[PDB]
């Protein structure tokens, strides 16, 4: 399975960095490049994601993003 | 004092602000989900509450 | 079921997100089947929004 | 109340907070970059200077 992030919604929370568990640091955060409006985004590191679901099933991600997939994608 | 226990009873979920932008109130505790669009801390409803 | 004019456009606006969204995952894939099985899914989104294209011009 | 300018003094754009996160702070005036490793408002230098 793999969990994406659609980084046209994504607001840049924190509330989805906020479970991947830190010995992985899957989620990221890309920032400042002329940004108030969402302030940065968070792109999972596919190099590096232990793929949990974490992130995908703990619901917190207000604009819906963490897209999480393996044959056809559903998010919610 | 008692305009935040309205907001409570009706925007639980979404205000208009909320709804402008898509955004959907995920849990009655959440502290913000700022710094976008200015800043929101204190839209859940136990910030009302407070 | 007619999918009303805004459903078009809303299915046509979705499925663009969606390319968009999936063609960056090709340059995010760390290995060969996770790149194949992206490049399917925006394949997919693209037959959709061609299939979509006449529709949503109408419907605008 | 000199402590904060040493702080702005050193930590500016890295602190050992930030540093162990791998993060950088990319203005000198942003108010927090939000909700997550439990919030982070005012670590910028205009902050601690208020
Ligand atoms: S799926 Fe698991 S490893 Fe991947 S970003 Fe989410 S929590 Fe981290
Ligand atoms: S919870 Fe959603 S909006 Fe917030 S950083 Fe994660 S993907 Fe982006
Ligand atoms: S400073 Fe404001 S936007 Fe930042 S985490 Fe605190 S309440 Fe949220």
């Amino acid at each position: 399975q793999i969990y994406t992030i659609i980084e046209e919604l994504c607001i840049g929370c924190g509330f989805c960095t906020d479970e991947c568990p830190p010995k992985v640091n899957a989620i990221l955060p890309r920032d400042v490049e002329a940004v108030l409006d969402g302030g940065e985004t968070y792109w999972i590191d596919q190099t590096r994601c232990i793929s949990c679901s974490l992130c995908f099933v703990a619901g917190t991600c207000p604009t819906d993003a963490v897209v999480f997939t393996e044959g056809g994608v559903s998010r919610t | 004092g008692f305009i935040p226990l309205l907001r409570i009873a009706f925007h639980n979920y979404q205000s208009p602000w909320y709804r402008d932008f898509e955004w959907r109130k995920q849990s009655p505790d959440f502290p913000c989900i700022g710094p976008v669009k200015g800043g929101t801390c204190g839209v859940s409803i136990q910030d009302q509450l407070w | 079921m007619a999918r009303t004019p805004e459903e078009i456009v809303k299915r046509y606006k979705e499925a663009n997100i969606w390319l968009r969204h999936w063609k960056q995952q090709i340059g995010l894939a760390k290995d060969e089947e996770q790149r194949e099985m992206f490049t399917q899914y925006y394949e997919e989104r693209v037959q959709e929004i061609a299939a979509l294209e006449e529709p949503y011009r109408a419907a605008l």
